[PDB]
Formats: C-alpha cells, structure tokens, sequence
RNA sequence: GCAAGUCUAACCGGAGUAUCCGGGGAGGCACAGGGAAACCGACAUGGCCGCAGGGCUUGCCCGAGGGCCGCCGUCUUCAAG
RNA sequence: UAUGCCAGCUGGUGGAUUGCUCGGCUCAGGCGCUGAUGAAGGACGUGCCAAGCUGCGAUAAGCCAUGGGGAGCCGCACGGAGGCGAAGAACCAUGGAUUUCCGAAUGAGAAUCUCUAACAAUUGCUUCGCGCAAUGAGGAACCCCGAGAACUGAAACAUCUCAGUAUCGGGAGGAACAGAAAACGCAAUGUGAUGUCGUUAGUAACCGCGAGUGAACGCGAUACAGCCCAAACCGAAGCCCUCACGGGCAAUGUGGUGUCAGGGCUACCUCUCAUCAGCCGACCGUCUCGACGAAGUCUCUUGGAACAGAGCGUGAUACAGGGUGACAACCCCGUACUCGAGACCAGUACGACGUGCGGUAGUGCCAGAGUAGCGGGGGUUGGAUAUCCCUCGCGAAUAACGCAGGCAUCGACUGCGAAGGCUAAACACAACCUGAGACCGAUAGUGAACAAGUAGUGUGAACGAACGCUGCAAAGUACCCUCA
C-alpha cells in the first residue's frame, strides 16, 4: 500500500497512457512500481552508460543514483534522480521524469528499460 | 510566483516574489508524518505502580480445601491478575519509549511541503478555514509587527476579508469523555496562524484558535495543525523573504 | 494550576482571609463609575438585588454573609419551613449586584477610595 | 489489522496445543542450551582458532582504488593539472586515523595520473603507467625495504 | 527520506521553553577482500543463451534484470585442486 | 383447575451501568539535613457539651510582637447554649512564649512510673572541678566502608551463572566518594587532576574455551582549579584559654622557610601582581509566594433555575483553568501585561589588603620502609604470565636514585617521582515545595478518595479489609388519625 501521492498518480498515469495510446512499457514500468520498493530499481550511472544508446530514451523504473561515469548524451526517464544524478547527467544529456516520458512519448517508441 | 503585499488599511501595497518553496509539491503524508512525530514527542512516559498488588505475603494452599489454586492472605486472594486487588498483568511501563524519530531531511521537507500547502486557496478552503480571498497565503506589511491592539488586528482581518475563519473558531466545543477530568473539557477550532520574524504577534495570538509563530521556527505543526495540510496563513513581508531559506 | 481538580480544590480548602473573594459582588453601574471597580466583597449591610434565581428581580439588605459556605442571606429572600416559620435562602454572590453600600467603617470606605486595592 | 489484534478468541494465539507455550522447556533450554547436543545444527562448531596480536602493534592502512581517484578526476579540480597529479592523502577520508595510505588497483585508469601515496600495489602501478602515467611514494613510503 | 553514502549520540544556542527551530558526524553501518598471522590486495564487462520491454520492411535485430562461462584478489600451494 | 413451566408487566432485592471526582499513579522543576539548647517517635492530657481526626501542652483547637487582612469569627462538623470582634477579632507571613511523661534518654531503677542532686558511658582540653567541650539517636531513598547467600541459568551438575545481587554490620552529607600523575603509551616534535554523560564495544580479555561474563586508552560533551605538609636551612622568633591577672602547651620542635614551574644553602640578576591568608560582596537567573488586573449579567422564548435557542452588544499583551440552579473571555476567582517579596545560586563572581613570581652559577644539603619488590596460601577481577585486595614469610635503593610503558632479565628510549594531606563545579536520590499528564476513575487507581495502616487476626515477628453521590435551596416532612 503505497503512501506517496505523487508515486501513486504516476502510477495511475502509466497506466492511463498503456491502455491509450500504444504504450506498453508505460504498463509495464507501472506494474513494477506496484511491486515493493526493495524490488524498485536503484541504478549508477555507470550501468546506463554502458547499456545505453543514443536516440533512445533510457527508462529506469526507480531511481537514479550518480556513481560512475556517463558521456553519452542520453536523455533518461526515472520516477527520481539523486541531486548528484541529475547533475551528472545533464551535463552531457537531460533528465527527465517519466511523468514528462509519458507526456511527450505516450506511445512508449523508442526506448530502453535499464534497472 | 508574485504576492501581493498589504498595508495597515487592507490597501495593496505593492508585491513581492512569491519564494520557490511554495512550489514544493504538497505531501500529505510527509507532512502527517511529521506532525505525528511532535504529538507523540510531547507524551509523558507513565505506568502503574511497580509493586501494586505485590504487597503481600499472600500464598496458595494448594490441593486440600477444595479451593483453586490461588494465593490467599487472611481468607481474601491476592496478588495474581485474576485476582480483585491483584498486580495488573501487562500494564503502562514508564520503561517505554513513547517518542518517534524523525530524519532531519523528511521533517524538513515535511516543513517546506508544509509551507507550499499554504499557497493553495482550495487546499485552504478544503481544510476547513472560511475566507473570502482568492489570493493565498495573505502578506502583509512588516509594520504589522507594531501592532499592539488585538482589535486593530481584527480591523486589518475584516479588511481582508480573512475574519469569517476566526468567527469560525470562536466556538468551543466540550468534549466527550473523561478527558474533561483532567482539565481537558474544551477543543476549538484551529484558525489562522500569524508568521511574523521579530516576535510573535502578541496583538494576533488571543484571537479566537490564532496561533502566532516566527518564521526561523515555525514548524510543520504550526502549517498544518493536525497534520491538514493547508492552514490559512498571513506572512509579514519579512517573515515571507526568510520561510524562502527553510 | 490548570488542572480542575486543583483549581476546586484551592477554592474548597481557602483559608478564612482568602475567602471574601469568594463573596464578591458586581457593582451597580453608578457606584461602578464612583469607586473605579467593577465589583465589590458583599457586606452585612450593604443592599443588594438578585439577578439570577427564583428571586431574580428582588431587591433587600444583606442580612448576613458567610465565609465557611460562601453565601449571604438577604431580607426577604427566604422559604418556609413546614412548620411554617420562615427561614433565609442562600445567594451565592456571583448571581447578585451591589446597589447601595454600608460605608460605616473607616477602614472601608478608605479601600474602596483608594486607587491600590479593590475592596 | 494485525495478527495480534486477531487473536482473542483463539485461545492458543497461535501456539498450538495449549500444552505447548510453557517455559524453557519449549525452547529446548534457555539462551544457547544445547548448542553441542540436541540443538547443534547450525552453530559454529565448538572451538579454539589462531590468535590475536596486541592491537597496538597492528597496522590499519587506508586504501583506495584507481578506479575511485580516475572516475573523478576533472571533479578533483583542486587537485593540480599538467602534462592530473593527485596526493591521494588528500583525497582518502579516514586517512588521519589510519598508518598510511595505499593505492589499490581496482578498476580502469583512463587519464595520465601521478599519484602520490605511502604505498601502491603492482596492478595499481602497472594500471598507472599503463595509461602514462607515474607512481611516486611519499617519504613515509620510504619504508619500502 | 536520502544515496556512494547515510544517521547523528551526549550535549550547545534559540524559542512559542519537556513539544519545536538551528547546531553537534564523536562515532556507527555501508564504500574490498582473503589470511591464524606476517602480508598481499579485485570484472566502471570478455563470450554465449535469453524473459520483459524497444526497434523493423513481422520472421529479424537491440536485448537492462536473469542464466551458463570466462577471468581477477587472496589462502593453501614443486604446481594443481 | 391444584403443585407447576416459559415470557412480560407492577413493586422489591441487588448495585452493574452511565455520568461525576475531595484520591491515586507517573513524569518534571526546585529544594534538602534534624538531635544532649533532649530530636524523630510514642504515651497521657487538653474543648461549654467532645467519642474519632486535626491542633495544642498544666499558658494545652491556644498566649505575645511586627507586617498583611478585614467584618466578621469560635477547625474537620450544616447542633444547641453562650461568647469574641472598630481596644480591628477571625485568617496569613515572619519572629517570640509556653512546651506534662516515656523516648539516644544520660543520677539509680521502671511495660510511659518511682526513688534519693546527677553530661550515665567513652573521650579531648584541663583552673584536674563534669570547669569547658565532643560522641550517642532520627531521616524517603541516594552515598561511602565492611560481611555476604540461595532459588536460578548451564535444559543434570561441581568451576562458571544468578551476583558482589538479596540480606546483615559500621558511617557521612545535602549530596556522597574521587581528584592535581612514581598517569597515559591513537609510541609521539603527542595528551596533561577527578567525576559524569554519549561513544569506543558486546570490541580486548575471561570461560567445563560450554552456558555465559566483560573493561580501558582515546574521542565528543558537561564542568573546570589548583594547592598544603614531612625534610633540608632557621630554632622559641610560636599556639590555646582568660577582659585582665594569670594558667596550659611547646627543644620528643611551636613558629619561619619550602612542596617537581623540585626545594634549600652560597653568589648574583630581576621582579612584584603566581600562590596562600584574610576583607568586601552582588547583577542575572531559577523556584515559590503576593499586589494589580479589561469587557453584558441586555431583549424574546423554553425551563424549577439561562451559562440554552433566537436577537442586540463588548474586551482581548486577558479565547488557560475553576466556580456560579444547564454549553460563560465579558456574573465571581483567576488568566495577559506590569510590579513586589523570600529562598537558592553564594559568602560565590568581581573588587580590594597583605604576601611575593621567576631566572643564572656552584653545591652528591633535603625529598614519606616492613615500603618497592620476591616467595607460600587465598579472595576478587575482563585482567589473560599482563587486575585489585587479604593473610604468612622474606626484603632495596637514595635523585649520581627509583617506579612505569599488559610475561621475565639486561641495555637503550619515552613517561613519571610511590610509601603524608586538602580541594569548588559538572553527576545520585526524592523526604519536602510546585508544576504537569494520549495514565486510573471507587472490585479501577495506593493496602488507604470514607474510621486507613482504620476495624480486625496473631504470644510475637508480622498480617490487614470494606464503606464515595438527597436537593437549586434543608425548604431534612407542621397538623391530623391509627398504634403499646
Ligand atoms: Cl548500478
Ligand atoms: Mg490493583
Ligand atoms: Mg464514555
Ligand atoms: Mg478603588
Ligand atoms: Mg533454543
Ligand atoms: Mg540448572
Ligand atoms: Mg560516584
Ligand atoms: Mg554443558
Ligand atoms: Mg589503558
Ligand atoms: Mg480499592
Ligand atoms: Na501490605
Ligand atoms: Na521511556
Ligand atoms: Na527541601
Ligand atoms: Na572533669
Ligand atoms: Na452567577
Ligand atoms: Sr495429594
Ligand atoms: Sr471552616
Ligand atoms: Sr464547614
Ligand atoms: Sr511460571
Ligand atoms: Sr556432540
Ligand atoms: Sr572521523
Ligand atoms: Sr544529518
Ligand atoms: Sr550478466
Ligand atoms: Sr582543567
Ligand atoms: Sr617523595
Ligand atoms: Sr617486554
Ligand atoms: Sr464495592
Ligand atoms: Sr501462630
């Protein structure tokens, strides 16, 4: 029973857009989020760097956390970024949350789910 | 954002930045948390005797007399929980810990989620409090801090069309139960909250469930009393500028 | 204290020189404006007239006053017995006001005067 | 509503036959009783293992791995630039309370480093120079021989 | 909630004076392990499968997580295991 | 339909329930010794009528003074009679008077009385006379010094554990104890009296190496404060009693010097502002107590009663709480603001008197013995070779020396001077004062809201209940009939 309004609206809004528009991985980021937050993912950097490509926004159904280092010029959805991340990243790409994700993508094209 | 600032008449004065901190996305449930945490801070530890009903030299007969097993002193039983007058088996211990921790981080944004909860006319009016305005929280000239009449406040109140919530909480209620036997009878109605930064209104504070606080220390208890969020607040220019930094 | 308990008991246990505020009066309006108080500790003498119980509206001397019960006796303000006689019924001071005053004494007179004490 | 709140009216609360939830019997002795016996398995077998030297004789050294100082180094940019040149006591926390500082290498080295500790260990050398890049010890790594 | 960090404890200052606001990182746990000890000190990815999800010209690619291996540190070691 | 069954009704019995709280329980702050000048406790008295409680002591619910207070009063306790008070009573604060007997109990004895001047007994001083003094006993716990279990855990049990606990003996104070290094040993070009709190840490160490037991240095805080002798070199330059005279003490050393920034002596330099002795003597703050203290008792309706409903109005640096015939900021107490007093902080801080700091050179002049240390036997401890202590035995050096740095010896290195002493503050407790409460609400909460440690049980040690609620006002039932 999730206690975050913001966590919860989110979740109803991936939803929302996977039954919509074409999204799927929208459902799918929706139906991980439902699960308890250990299961959440908690992702470097690092690991984005090394899986991700441009032209393909990176979806990390968690947050993003800001060890390691990140030169490509990717732009990356998460439900959080620590202040770190988010520096760290928009220094070569952007940072985006999926609450904007699913604005400008509701069809969910395009992208890659990193945990 | 802007607000507008107000002079001594209700005339607008001017306006101000309205501080990123009335952005921070209300949170409800940090902001129960956290007042939460300072109701149950406040408790004082208690508990029952550690001896009652153990002074005795009470004991059990045993199989005899037809009787159970119970400890006994002069013909009565005693000590044992089943026993009238015996020790209470798991009663309040003063050993307990009634406290709550907090992370300083959580209260904290707990306090500026607070604080956002103030910029919100709906929020405001859901919680209860009855205004006339549409702009919220309600600012006013630092020279309110000069203020010393308690009905020059209500003056600048009914200027703002912001007395009706005071009209609100002027009306007790008596309780039910036997709080009242412990100097607990009445409850009000929480009203406006006046955050000023030299002193606390001591012109606001007799008015009908006004609380009065300062801004380097006003608190989540203070923006949301009971953990609602959405108090209907009235900042001094000052007190604005300095909420920015908490 | 705050507490109830406390608070009657300070009231029920007051020693005798604490108790004559426990028979103040308010003042009439007149004598109000006269001695700069707004009400008065009651004396046998003074006149006084009721303005709460099934005798509100009377008007009588104060025949007596009592610090152990905190209450005062009026003239005329009284019940029958069954045998007839006619005994005084006991006002508390909180439900009556002070129209004329008894200044016979010095000592009084010169505290209602006075701008310090409240007599 | 919570397990315990469900309780009344279960009698047992969950023990079982009543006859069970008496005293220590029903944990098969107090605390660790029984640890060699009936309650063995699972415990670290009874025992008496090497020893221990005298605590102020011992040594605690503070690492740190390449991989550590390379990922920040434009970040260290208090931290000098030449032909980046890093004394690493500098950059370790706990380097205070600790006998010295060594250079452990863990990881990748992508810049010319000149790293300056008390001690290194020969992957964080041939990581260092491998990149091009020096290894220079302090006179406390003096104690080399 | 915060995140390669995280939390302060005693206590200090303020105040609306047991609440609360600020301060305090001593110290704890985590950030490297193996070895009784001396001492030494690691994969920011090299290969193959492949779920979800994405892409495409609708079987074909990309495939986080996961799976099977490689290799790396250390202990024991004539090596090896 | 008798005896009778089931349910209800009316009335009992009973006292649950609801509502109420004069009592509890817990937390917090403050404060903290009494006694031979006879305490604490107890007995017996003491009132117009008086059994219980409370008070008091043959001056007996009281006497006197100063201040407060005030028209009323004569306790709990609402009766009757009578009295006191403007000669200012009651009541409150402070100070004083009186204060039977037993009681440490002290002239001797004794179940609270008796018998023929009494510090009994043990001490110090001593005019060697009880002449001047001391001890005794009490106190809620806290504190210091000694004596010291077992149930229990180990699933038995002996070491171990429970536990240096329960309990016992002795003793101090408002706090105790500790305390200015023969320290530490993050080993250092480092720290710098002692408690305590947080941590170090369930780490090191212990242990049928089982169960279990269990520190320290350091660090962060609280609070901070350092000094005095013995001896050397001086040698009566001195101390106590007494108004004095005079007496007592003291060469077996009073008094000066000095005390590891070693000191003393000799010779110089310079200087005072350290220290030590003593004088004056708070601010503020905290706790409690007290003075002052705004504004409706307006209308209509209901009611036995308006604090209710409806209407009109007001204060607020005061909308805490209580009282008042029902829900009250404005009827009464009080509450905010402001002010005063006492206590504690504290005979402290500051200020001031006196004193004199320190440094060079020479000088083997001085520096705590059954000690340091070793062995036999024990206890205790985390202390393991390396804890602390007791007991029996043996037993050193002299600063050019000695001790410590977790086995012993020798050297080096670093630290430090034991075997004499004092020492504020920060910390424990809760009798006592005040405050507080998501505590209980009369089979609860104290054993005790009442007669409560009461009534009552036991030879005694000891044990030990139950009992709260008329009404707005006693208006607490006149007169009449019946009836012994
Ligand atoms: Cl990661
Ligand atoms: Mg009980
Ligand atoms: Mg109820
Ligand atoms: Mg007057
Ligand atoms: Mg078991
Ligand atoms: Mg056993
Ligand atoms: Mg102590
Ligand atoms: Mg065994
Ligand atoms: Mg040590
Ligand atoms: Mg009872
Ligand atoms: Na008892
Ligand atoms: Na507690
Ligand atoms: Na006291
Ligand atoms: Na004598
Ligand atoms: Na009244
Ligand atoms: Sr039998
Ligand atoms: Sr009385
Ligand atoms: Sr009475
Ligand atoms: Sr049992
Ligand atoms: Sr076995
Ligand atoms: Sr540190
Ligand atoms: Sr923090
Ligand atoms: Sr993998
Ligand atoms: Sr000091
Ligand atoms: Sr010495
Ligand atoms: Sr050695
Ligand atoms: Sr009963
Ligand atoms: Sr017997």
């Amino acid at each position: 029973s999730k206690t975050n309004p913001r966590l919860s609206s989110l979740i109803a809004d991936l939803k929302s857009a996977a039954r919509s528009s074409g999204g799927a991985v929208w459902g799918d980021v929706a139906e991980r989020l439902e699960k308890p937050r250990r299961t959440h993912a908690e992702v470097n950097l690092g690991r984005i760097e090394r899986y991700a490509q441009e032209d393909e926004t990176v979806v990390v159904p968690g947050k993003v956390l800001g060890s390691g280092v990140l030169q490509k010029d990717v732009t990356v959805a998460a439900v959080d970024f620590s202040g770190t991340a988010e520096t760290k990243i928009d220094q070569v790409g952007e940072a985006v949350s999926l609450e904007q994700a699913i604005e400008n993508n509701p069809e969910g094209s395009h992208v890659r789910v990193i945990r | 954002m802007q607000a507008t600032i107000y002079d001594l008449d209700g005339n607008t004065d001017g306006e101000v930045d309205l501080p990123d901190v009335f952005e921070t996305p209300v949170r409800s449930d940090l902001i129960g948390k956290a007042v939460r945490a300072a109701q149950a801070n406040r408790k004082q530890d208690y508990g029952s005797d550690e001896y009652a009903g153990l002074r005795t030299p009470a004991e059990s007969f045993g199989s005899g007399r037809g009787q159970a097993h119970v400890p006994k002193l002069d013909g009565r039983a005693r000590r044992v929980p089943q026993a009238v007058k015996g020790r209470s088996a798991h009663p309040p211990k003063t050993e307990k810990d009634r406290s709550l921790d907090l992370n300083d981080k959580e209260r904290q944004l707990a306090v500026r989620s607070a604080l956002a909860a103030t910029a919100d006319a709906d929020l405001v009016a859901d919680r209860g409090h009855e205004f006339d305005r549409d702009e919220v929280p309600v600012v006013v000239s630092d020279d309110f801090e000069d203020l010393v009449k308690t009905q020059e406040v209500v003056s600048l109140l009914e200027a703002l069309d912001v007395h009706a919530d005071i009209d609100r909480a002027d009306e007790t209620k008596i309780k039910a139960g036997q709080g009242s036997a412990r100097g607990r009878k009445y409850r009000r109605p929480a009203s406006i909250l006046f955050v000023t930064s030299d002193e606390p209104s001591t012109a606001a504070r007799n008015l009908a469930g006004a609380d009065v606080a300062t801004a380097s220390e006003v608190n989540t208890e203070d923006l949301a009393p009971g953990g609602a969020p959405g108090r209907l607040t009235v900042f001094t220019e000052s007190a604005l500028a300095e909420v920015a930094e908490r | 204290s705050k507490q109830p308990d406390k608070q009657r008991k300070s009231q029920r246990r007051a020693p005798l020189h604490e108790r004559h505020k426990q028979v103040r009066a308010t003042l009439s309006a007149d004598l109000r404006e006269e001695y700069g108080q707004r009400n008065v500790r009651v004396n046998a003498g003074d006149t006084v007239e009721v303005l709460r119980g099934d005798f509100a509206g009377e008007e009588g001397e104060v025949i007596n006053v009592d610090l152990d019960k905190a209450v005062i006796h009026v003239e005329d303000v009284t019940l029958e017995k069954t045998d007839g006689e006619e005994v005084p019924r006991p006002l508390d001071t909180s439900n009556v006001r002070v129209t004329d005053l008894d200044l016979e004494d010095e000592k009084r007179e010169a505290r209602l005067e006075s701008e310090d004490d409240s007599a | 509503t919570s397990k315990k709140k469900r309780q009344r009216g279960s009698r047992t609360h969950g023990g079982g036959s009543h006859k069970n939830r008496r005293g220590a019997g029903h944990r098969g002795g107090r605390g660790d009783a029984g640890r060699d016996k009936h309650e063995f398995h699972n415990h670290e077998p009874l025992g008496k293992s090497g020893f221990k030297r005298p605590q102020k004789v011992q040594e605690e050294a503070a690492t740190i791995d390449v991989r550590e100082i390379d990922e920040n180094v434009t970040l260290l940019a208090a931290d000098d630039v030449a032909e980046f040149r890093v004394d690493v006591r500098d950059v370790v926390e706990e380097a205070d309370d600790a006998d010295y500082v060594k250079v452990l290498g863990a990881g990748q080295v992508r810049h010319e480093l000149t790293l300056i500790a008390d001690d290194f260990s020969e992957g964080a050398r041939e990581k260092v120079e491998g990149a091009g890049g020096s290894v220079e010890l302090t006179d406390l790594g003096e104690e080399r021989q």
